[PDB]
C-alpha cells in the first residue's frame, strides 16, 4: 500500500471543514478504489469520526471499494441508450466476457460497470474504455472492438 | 403571553410556544402515532406517522417538526392520515421477520403465556 | 481563413482529436496563417464531428470527417479552394433548416466562440451586459427588470424568484451563498454539459451578476467529477476571469467583489433538492431534511443561501442587457423565457434544441426533428425523463409550458425529450424508469424505501408474465400514497410514469396481464414464433444463426421452431429476408 | 335548522376570533360576557337597533350572497336553498347593511353572539 | 400476513457483545440510535450502510461493537422503538414480562443519575 504518498493528500487537504468527499476523490484517483487500509489512515490524523467516512464512502453511487482492471468498461445506461437496445449489448459483453456488472475478468483486464448516461445520446448505443467512446453500436461492433483491444 | 391555545381534534387547548404540536396533544391525552421522534434531540422526518391535517395547508404537514401557533385548526383523525399511517404500517410489516408470541402460546386455545412462566 | 471545429464530449464519441490533429498536421506542413479554433457542438449532435470553414464571408459545414476526410479537405478545399458538393449540407446561403425555426438564446455562443479564450466571448457581446448592470443599474432594478421579463425558475420548481430570490436578498445576515446546481442527474438530458463545454463564461458572468444583485460575495459551483473537460474549461476561464480583473476583487473598479470556487460532487441523483445538496456540500451524506425550514432561513452552515440552476443565471444577464420588456412578447402569457431541450430516441435529427414555449411538440418532434428514425409511426413523447411523464400520440397539441405539461401529467424537470415508436414496449419503459429511481432512493423515509421497490417488483413481474388480475389495482394504490407521503422530492415524483402511462396506455397492461402478448412485440419472455410456410423456401438462414438448433428442417423447404428449446433470443426474425418469421 | 338547539361554539374561542357580531342586549343582561369581549381587544361591533325589522335581516342575507358565496357547497350541504335565493330576488341593498355585510364576509374568523332574551 | 413474491431481507448476523443486541432483521429504519450516539454520546460507534433497501445499520467499518469507539451506556437500546436493538440479560434467564418498577438513584458515581429498577 502506497501510504506514504497517501500522506500528502491530507497533509494539503486538512483544515478545510466538509472535506471528507475530496479526500475520498483524491484517494480513488490515486490507488483506483478505496482500501480498508486507506479509509483507516483517513479516519486517523484528520479525526472525521470513521463510521460517517464509511457511510460516505458507501452511499454516494460511484465509490469502488474493489479493485479494477486496466481497461474500465462503462456502458451508458440511459433512457437514449435503451430505447435503441442496449439491453442485447450488455448480453453480449457477458456472453463473450464471462463477467456480470460490478465484476473483474480473471486476468484483470476489463471491469464491466454501469453508469446513468454518458451524455452523447445521439450515437446511442455508447460505451466507454478509458476514456475513449464507441457510439452507434451493435453486438458484432462491441465484439470486434474487445478483440481488438485484447 | 396571551394564552397561546390551539384547537386540536375539536378540543381547545391551552399550550406554551416552541414546543411541537406533538408534545402539545400528549400533554392534553391526544395520542398520535410516532416511530422517529425524541423530544431531546432534533426532528428527522423518517417514519411520517405523525401527519396532521392543518387548516390553511394544502399537504399533511408532520406534527414532529412544527411548533404551535396561537389559534391553528389540527385534525389527526381523518381519513387522509388514517389512510397515510395504513399504508406506512403496511409497508414496515412488508420487511419484519420476528415472532412476536412463541409457538408454544399462540397453540394454547386460551393464549397462556407459557413462555413467561417458564 | 478561419477552421472551426466542434470538438467536445460527443466529438470523443466521434473521430473527435483524429480530425483536429491531422489538420494541425496538415496546416503545420502547409505553412498557413489560419486560425483553428475548437469550439462546442451547435446542437446537431448528429452529423458530427462539426467542421466550420470561413472563405471570405462565407461559412460551409460539409462534416462526418475522418482523418482521411480531412485530408482531402485540405487538400481540395483549405487550399485549392473547390468544395465537395457530395458532403455539403449546410451553407452560408443555405443554412440549417433546424435552426429556422430555433429562437438561439441559450446556446448563442456555442459552436461560434472559443470557449477557452475570453476574448471571443467579449467579442460576441459578452460581458457587456456585466458592466452594465455594475456601472447603470442598482440590485433592485436588477430585480425588477427580472420580474417584468417574468422569471421564477428553472429546472423543475416553480415557486417565484421574487419570493425566494429577492427574499434570499433581504434575508438577514452578512453572509449571502450562491449555489448553481450545475449537476445533471437526469438521464438524457445535458444541457448543462453542454452549456458548460460550451459557454462557461456566460455561466460565470451570470453567477457574478446575481452575486451583486442578492449581496452575496462568495458563491459555489455543484458540478459532478463525470464532468472533467467542463471542470477544466471552467476553471480556464475563472483564471481568464482572474487575470483580466473580471473576477475576484474590485472588478471594473466596482466595490463589489465575487470570488469563485469549484466543488465537484459524488455524483449522486438525489444531491440535488436543495437540502440534499446542502449537505453534500458541507461533507456529510446527501439526505433530504425537513421542510420548513426552507434554506431562504438556513441554508449554508446555517446562513440564507440562493440556489437556481444554470439555466436561471444564464437567462438574468441576456435579460439585463436588452431589457425584460422585450422577452414578454416570446411565447404563452403566464411563463416567459427560453426552453432549453434535448432530443432523442427513435429520431432522425436528434441533439439539443432551444426553442420557445407556446410552440406545438408537433412541430418540435416533426418539423425540427425530422420525424420518426426509419419513417415509424410516432407513439409516445416522454418529459423530465426518469421523474417526468408520458405524453401519448393523441395529445402532440399540447404546447410546451409549465401548465400545459403539468395538465397531463407530466413534470417539465430538465426538459428532455424522448421520441418512442411502436416497437417500444410502455411497460417496459415504465419498469426502466422506476429501477432508475430504485437505484437512487437515499433510503430515509419509508414511502420511497419499499414502496417504490414493490411497485417495481410489480412492474417486473408483469413484463414477464407472471401477472395476476389486479395488479392495477395495487399500482394505482402504491402510487397515489408513494406520492403523497414522500418526504423528499424524488419519491414524490416517483410514480410519474405509471401514473401517466396508466390512463394513456392501459390497454398495453391488460394485453401484457390478460392476453400476455406483448402489443409491441419488444418484451422478451411475452412472445412466441412461428413460420409462414408460404413465403419462405428454405434457404436456412436462421437456423444457421440460432446456436442452440432449436429450428430443424431440410434444404429448399420451409423449417420448423421447437418451441420448448427456443429462448426467444429474437435472432430468428432479423435476417430473415422474405419476413415470413411471424411473431405474436 | 342545524340540529341541536344550542351554541356551536365555545366562550374559550372568544379570544380568537377577529369579528365579534353582536345581537340584542348582552351588555345589560349578561355582563361578564361583555367584561371578556372588551378585554379579549378584538373588533366588536353590535346590531343596529334601527334594524328591528326582519326585512332588514333579508337585505343582510342579500347583501352576503351578493359578495359572492360559493353556491355550491351550499347546494350540497343544505336543503332550500334555491327557493331562499329566490325569495331574495328583489331585495334591494341599502349603504348600512352593505357596511355591515362587508365586515362580516371580509373576516376569517367571525362569531356571532346572540342574546336571547 | 406475508407474501411470498415480495422479499424481506434474512440476515446470518453475528454480534456477540455481552451487552448489546442488534437484530436488523427488525429494524424500521428510524434513525434514533445513530442520532443518540452521534448528538448525545458522541462516540459514534455505528452508523448508517448503504442507500434504498439496502440501508442497513452496522458498527465502524462492518467491525463487531467490540472492536469499536463503544461505551456499552445503552442508550441506542433506550431510544429503540422495536426489538432491533435489545440489552442482555441480567437475571440468570430473561423473558418478556410486564416488569414492576421502582425509581432509584444510581449508586456508582456522584452524578446521581435516576433510575427505574424492573
Ligand atoms: N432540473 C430540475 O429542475 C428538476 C430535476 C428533478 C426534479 N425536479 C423537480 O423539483 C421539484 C421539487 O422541488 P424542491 O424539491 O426544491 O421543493 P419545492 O418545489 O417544494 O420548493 C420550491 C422552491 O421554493 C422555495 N421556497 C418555498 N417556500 C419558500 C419560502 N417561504 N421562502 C423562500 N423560499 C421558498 C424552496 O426553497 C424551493 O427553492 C419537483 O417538482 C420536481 O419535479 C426538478
Ligand atoms: C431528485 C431531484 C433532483 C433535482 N435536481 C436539480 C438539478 O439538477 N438542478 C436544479 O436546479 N434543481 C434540481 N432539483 C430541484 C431543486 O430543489 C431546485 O432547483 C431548488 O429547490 C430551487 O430551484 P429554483 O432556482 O428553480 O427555484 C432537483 C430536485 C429533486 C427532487
Ligand atoms: S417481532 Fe418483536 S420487534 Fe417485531 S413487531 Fe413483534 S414485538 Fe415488535
Ligand atoms: S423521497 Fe426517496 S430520495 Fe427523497 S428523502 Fe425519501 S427516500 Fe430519500
Ligand atoms: S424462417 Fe429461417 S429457418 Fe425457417 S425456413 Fe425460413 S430461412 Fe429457414
Ligand atoms: S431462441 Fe435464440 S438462442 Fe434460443 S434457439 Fe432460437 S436463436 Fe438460438
Ligand atoms: S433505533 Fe432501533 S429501529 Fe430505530 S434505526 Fe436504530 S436499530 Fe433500527
Ligand atoms: S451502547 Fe452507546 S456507544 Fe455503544 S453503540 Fe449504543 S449508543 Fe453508541
Ligand atoms: S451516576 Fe455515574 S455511574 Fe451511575 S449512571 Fe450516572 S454517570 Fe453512570
Ligand atoms: S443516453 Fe446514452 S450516452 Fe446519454
Ligand atoms: S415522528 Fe416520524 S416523521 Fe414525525
Ligand atoms: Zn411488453
Amino acid at each position: 500500500i502506497d501510504l506514504t504518498l497517501l500522506e500528502p493528500v491530507f497533509k494539503e487537504y486538512a483544515g478545510k471543514a466538509g472535506s471528507i468527499i475530496g479526500i475520498l476523490q483524491k484517494t480513488q484517483e490515486i490507488y483506483g478504489y478505496l482500501p480498508l487500509a486507506a479509509l483507516q489512515a483517513i479516519a486517523d490524523n484528520t479525526d472525521n469520526k470513521r463510521a460517517k467516512i464509511y457511510g460516505i464512502a458507501t452511499f454516494y453511487s460511484q465509490f469502488r471499494l474493489n479493485p479494477v482492471g486496466k481497461y474500465v468498461i462503462l456502458q451508458c445506461q440511459g433512457t437514449a441508450c435503451h430505447v435503441l437496445g442496449s439491453k442485447a449489448i450488455g448480453s453480449a459483453i457477458c456472453d463473450e466476457l464471462g463477467i456480470t456488472p460490478g465484476q473483474t475478468t480473471a486476468d484483470g483486464l476489463f471491469t464491466l460497470e454501469d453508469v446513468a448516461c454518458l451524455g452523447c445520446c445521439s450515437l446511442a448505443p455508447v460505451i466507454m474504455i478509458n476514456g475513449e467512446a464507441y457510439g452507434k453500436l451493435t453486438p458484432t461492433s462491441v465484439r470486434k472492438i474487445l478483440q481488438d483491444i485484447a | 403571553m396571551s394564552k397561546i391555545s390551539i384547537n386540536i381534534n375539536g378540543r381547545e387547548l391551552v399550550v406554551s410556544a416552541g414546543q411541537t404540536i406533538l408534545q402539545a396533544a400528549a400533554e392534553h391525552g391526544i395520542e398520535i402515532p410516532h416511530l422517529c421522534h425524541d423530544e431531546r434531540i432534533q426532528p428527522y422526518g423518517a417514519c411520517g406517522l405523525c401527519v396532521v391535517e392543518v387548516e390553511g395547508s394544502p399537504k399533511l404537514v408532520r406534527s414532529c417538526a412544527t411548533s404551535v401557533q396561537n389559534g391553528q385548526v389540527i385534525r389527526t383523525d381523518t381519513s387522509r392520515t388514517v389512510v397515510a399511517r395504513k399504508t406506512a404500517l403496511q409497508l414496515l410489516a412488508s420487511d419484519h421477520r420476528g415472532d412476536c408470541r412463541p409457538p408454544c402460546m399462540l397453540a394454547c386455545p386460551a393464549q397462556t403465556d407459557c413462555q413467561g412462566y417458564v | 481563413m478561419k477552421v472551426r471545429v466542434g470538438l467536445g464530449s460527443c466529438g470523443i464519441a466521434a473521430g473527435g482529436r483524429k480530425v483536429m490533429d491531422r489538420l494541425a498536421q496538415e496546416i503545420k506542413n502547409h505553412g498557413k496563417e489560419i486560425e483553428l479554433l475548437p469550439t462546442g457542438c451547435i446542437g446537431m449532435c448528429f452529423y458530427e464531428p462539426i467542421v466550420d470553414v470561413f472563405d471570405g464571408d462565407k461559412v460551409y459545414s460539409y462534416a462526418n470527417v475522418t482523418a482521411d476526410m480531412a485530408t482531402e479537405i485540405f487538400n481540395s478545399h483549405i487550399i485549392g479552394g473547390q468544395p465537395l458538393t457530395q458532403y455539403i449540407v449546410s451553407t452560408t446561403e443555405k443554412p440549417y433548416t433546424i435552426l429556422a425555426k430555433q429562437v438561439r438564446i441559450a446556446l448563442r455562443n456555442c459552436g461560434v466562440i472559443d470557449p477557452e479564450n475570453v476574448d471571443e466571448y467579449k467579442a460576441n457581446d459578452g460581458y457587456k451586459a456585466l458592466s452594465k448592470a455594475l456601472k447603470e443599474m442598482t440590485p433592485e432594478e436588477v430585480i425588477e427588470e427580472i420580474k417584468v421579463a417574468g422569471l421564477r425558475g428553472r429546472g423543475g420548481a416553480g415557486f417565484p424568484t421574487w419570493f425566494k430570490w429577492n427574499a434570499a436578498r433581504q434575508s438577514k445576515g452578512e453572509i449571502k451563498y450562491v449555489v448553481c446546481n450545475a449537476d445533471e442527474g437526469d438521464p438524457g438530458a445535458f444541457m448543462d454539459r453542454s452549456v458548460l463545454e460550451g459557454d462557461p463564461h456566460a455561466l460565470l458572468e451570470g453567477m457574478a451578476i446575481c452575486g451583486y444583485a442578492i449581496g452575496a460575495n462568495e458563491g459555489h459551483i455543484y458540478c459532478r467529477a463525470e464532468y472533467p473537460l467542463a471542470i477544466k474549461r471552467l476553471e480556464i476561464a475563472i483564471a481568464d476571469a482572474k487575470q483580466r480583473n473580471l473576477l475576484g476583487k474590485n472588478i471594473m473598479g466596482t466595490n463589489f467583489s465575487f470570488d469563485m470556487k469549484i466543488k465537484k460532487g459524488a455524483g449522486a441523483f438525489v444531491c440535488g433538492e436543495e437540502t440534499a445538496l446542502i449537505a453534500s456540500l458541507e461533507g456529510e451524506r446527501g439526505m433530504p431534511r425537513l421542510k420548513p425550514p426552507f434554506p431562504a432561513q438556513s441554508g449554508f452552515w446555517g446562513k440564507p443561501t440562493n440556489i437556481n440552476n444554470v439555466e436561471t443565471f444564464a437567462n438574468v444577464p441576456w435579460i439585463m442587457y436588452n431589457g425584460g420588456s422585450a422577452y414578454a412578447a416570446y411565447g404563452t402569457e403566464k411563463s416567459k423565457g427560453t426552453k432549453v431541450f434535448a432530443l432523442a430516441g427513435k429520431i432522425k435529427n436528434g441533439g439539443l434544441v432551444e426553442v420557445p414555449m407556446g410552440m406545438s411538440l408537433r412541430e418540435v418532434i416533426y418539423d425540427i426533428g425530422g420525424g420518426i428514425l426509419n419513417d415509424r409511426e410516432f407513439k409516445a413523447v416522454q418529459m423530465g425523463g426518469p421523474s417526468g411523464g408520458c405524453i401519448p400520440k393523441q395529445l402532440l397539441d399540447t404546447p410546451v409550458d409549465y401548465d400545459s405539461i403539468n395538465k397531463t401529467g407530466a413534470i417539465m424537470g430538465s426538459g428532455g425529450m424522448i421520441v418512442m415508436d411502436e416497437t417500444t414496449c410502455m411497460v417496459d419503459m415504465a419498469r426502466f424508469f422506476l429501477d432508475f429511481t430504485v437505484k437512487e432512493s437515499c433510503g430515509k423515509c419509508i414511502y420511497c424505501r419499499i414502496g417504490t421497490k414493490r411497485m417495481l417488483e410489480i412492474l417486473e413481474r408483469i413484463t414477464t408474465g407472471e401477472g395476476r388480475e389486479g395488479d392495477i389495482e395495487e399500482l394505482e394504490e402504491l402510487s397515489i400514497s408513494i406520492k403523497d407521503g414522500s418526504l423528499c422530492g424524488l419519491g414524490q415524483t416517483a410514480p410519474n410514469p405509471v401514473l401517466t402511462t396508466i390512463r394513456y396506455f392501459r390497454d398495453e397492461y391488460e394485453a401484457h396481464i390478460r392476453d400476455k402478448k406483448c402489443p409491441a412485440k419488444s418484451c422478451k419472455p411475452l412472445l412466441t414464433y412461428t413460420i409462414n410456410q408460404d413465403n419462405c423456401k428454405g434457404c436456412t438462414l436462421c437456423a444457421q444463426k440460432c446456436p442452440v438448433q432449436a429450428i430443424t428442417g431440410e434444404k429448399k423447404k420451409p423449417h420448423v421452431i421447437d418451441q420448448a428449446l427456443c429462448t426467444k433470443c429474437g435472432n430468428c426474425a432479423s435476417v430473415c429476408r422474405l419476413d415470413a418469421v411471424c411473431i405474436e | 335548522v342545524l340540529g341541536y338547539d344550542a351554541s356551536t361554539n365555545s366562550f374559550a374561542e372568544l379570544d380568537n376570533s377577529d369579528f365579534v357580531l353582536t345581537l340584542g342586549k348582552v351588555k345589560e343582561n349578561h355582563p361578564v360576557l361583555d367584561f371578556k369581549i372588551r378585554l379579549s381587544g378584538v373588533c366588536s361591533v353590535a346590531w343596529p337597533q334601527s334594524l328591528a325589522n326582519t326585512a332588514d335581516m333579508k337585505v343582510f342575507l342579500k347583501a352576503l350572497l351578493n359578495l359572492g358565496v360559493d353556491e355550491n357547497k351550499v347546494a350540497e350541504k343544505t336543503e332550500g336553498f334555491a327557493e331562499l335565493k329566490a325569495s331574495l330576488a328583489d331585495v334591494k341593498v341599502s349603504e348600512e347593511i352593505q357596511a355591515l355585510a362587508q365586515k362580516y364576509a371580509k373576516a376569517a374568523k367571525p362569531l356571532i353572539v346572540i342574546d336571547e332574551d | 400476513e406475508k407474501d411470498s413474491q415480495v422479499e424481506c431481507h434474512k440476515t446470518t448476523e453475528f454480534d456477540n457483545h455481552p451487552f448489546i443486541e442488534r437484530n436488523p432483521d427488525k429494524c424500521v429504519l428510524c434513525g434514533l440510535c445513530v442520532r443518540v450516539c452521534d448528538e448525545v454520546v458522541g462516540a459514534t460507534a455505528i452508523g448508517l450502510v448503504g442507500r434504498g433497501f439496502d440501508s442497513v445499520i452496522m458498527p465502524e467499518f462492518k467491525l463487531p461493537l467490540s472492536e469499536t469507539a463503544c461505551i456499552s451506556c445503552g442508550q441506542c437500546v433506550d431510544v429503540c422503538p422495536t426489538g432491533a436493538c435489545m440489552e442482555k440479560q441480567v437475571s440468570y434467564k430473561q423473558i418478556p414480562a410486564n416488569m414492576d418498577s421502582m425509581a432509584s438513584v444510581c449508586g456508582y458515581c456522584g452524578v446521581g443519575c435516576n433510575v427505574n429498577i424492573e
